């Protein structure tokens, strides 16, 4: 699993796949392993570990990050067997703290670090980062509504919702997030009270929200990152 | 200028064909 995790066979601007479904099959076995577990193992080699992890969410391939967390949900299966201060329930506890915090919680720049990295890039790396509206720069990327692979998922996932709610109303821009949700809505607000758009939103929490209520079910193939992060989320385990 | 490089990158980085293309097209013609 170190090879198949090497930039050069799996970069994330020249990611062959290949790589990507070796590595997921890999990580799907230990899937069966975790399940498996009434034969005991080392806890080293149970943990796929940092240097993978950080490395897997470093890439954006939505199979990837639904592999991922579908690996976490059974690493979670075998995580209460073990005491909370160990290192190797400590780390996982770090990637679950950082996944939801990148995905959903939004609070990414108060963060020590997102995936080992410190914010102070993320306010510098967009400087020379041409972005429409700039009122936003940082709140885009933590949100997988702009959290690019998944960014163009939630445009999908946003449609059917309109579609399957009827709404005469539409989300005016293509790509999800903050502004582009709340634009549309003060030119609408005086008749969104009523009706015209999604009734389960007023906000954009809830949009986020209610784009993973389509993912808590069994017909999307990327149902599992919403899922597994209910679990800790308290708010979006209510919702689901 | 925006950072097409970073300021303590720019600083050993040659500048020049961006601030005159001359530098540049030199060499294309």
């Amino acid at each position: 699993q170190s090879l198949l995790t090497l930039d050069k066979i799996f970069n994330n601007a020249t990611s062959n796949r290949f790589s990507t479904m070796a590595f997921i099959s890999s990580l799907d076995i230990l899937t069966q392993l975790s399940k498996q577990t009434k034969s005991d193992y080392a806890i080293q080699y149970l943990i796929v570990g940092p240097d993978i992890m950080n490395k897997v969410f470093s890439s954006d391939d939505p199979l990837l990050l639904s592999a991922a967390c579908r690996y976490l949900v059974a690493t979670k299966n075998k995580l209460m067997q073990y005491p909370s201060t160990n290192k190797f329930v400590r780390m996982q506890n770090q990637y679950i703290m950082d996944l939801t915090n990148y995905l959903y919680r939004n609070k990414v720049l108060s963060s020590k670090s997102l995936f080992g990295v410190s914010p102070d890039f993320f306010k510098q790396i967009l400087e020379n980062l041409y972005i429409p509206t700039a009122d936003f720069k940082n709140a885009k990327f933590f949100t997988i509504t702009g959290i690019p692979a998944l960014s163009y998922i939630c445009i999908i996932i946003l449609r059917r919702l309109e579609t399957a709610e009827n709404t005469k109303i539409k989300f005016t821009s293509g790509i999800i997030n903050e502004e582009t949700f709340n634009n549309f809505f003060r030119v609408h607000h005086d008749e969104i009270g009523q009706h015209g758009w999604i009734k389960g939103v007023n906000n954009i929490h809830d949009l986020r929200v209610k784009i993973l209520m389509h993912l808590s079910n069994t017909a999307n193939p990327y149902r599992d990152i919403a899922a597994f992060l209910f679990t800790y989320l308290k708010s979006l385990s209510k919702y689901s | 200028q925006h950072q097409m490089f970073d300021p303590g990158v720019a600083d050993l980085l040659d500048t020049d064909i961006l601030t005159s293309p001359s530098k540049r097209k030199r060499k294309l013609k």
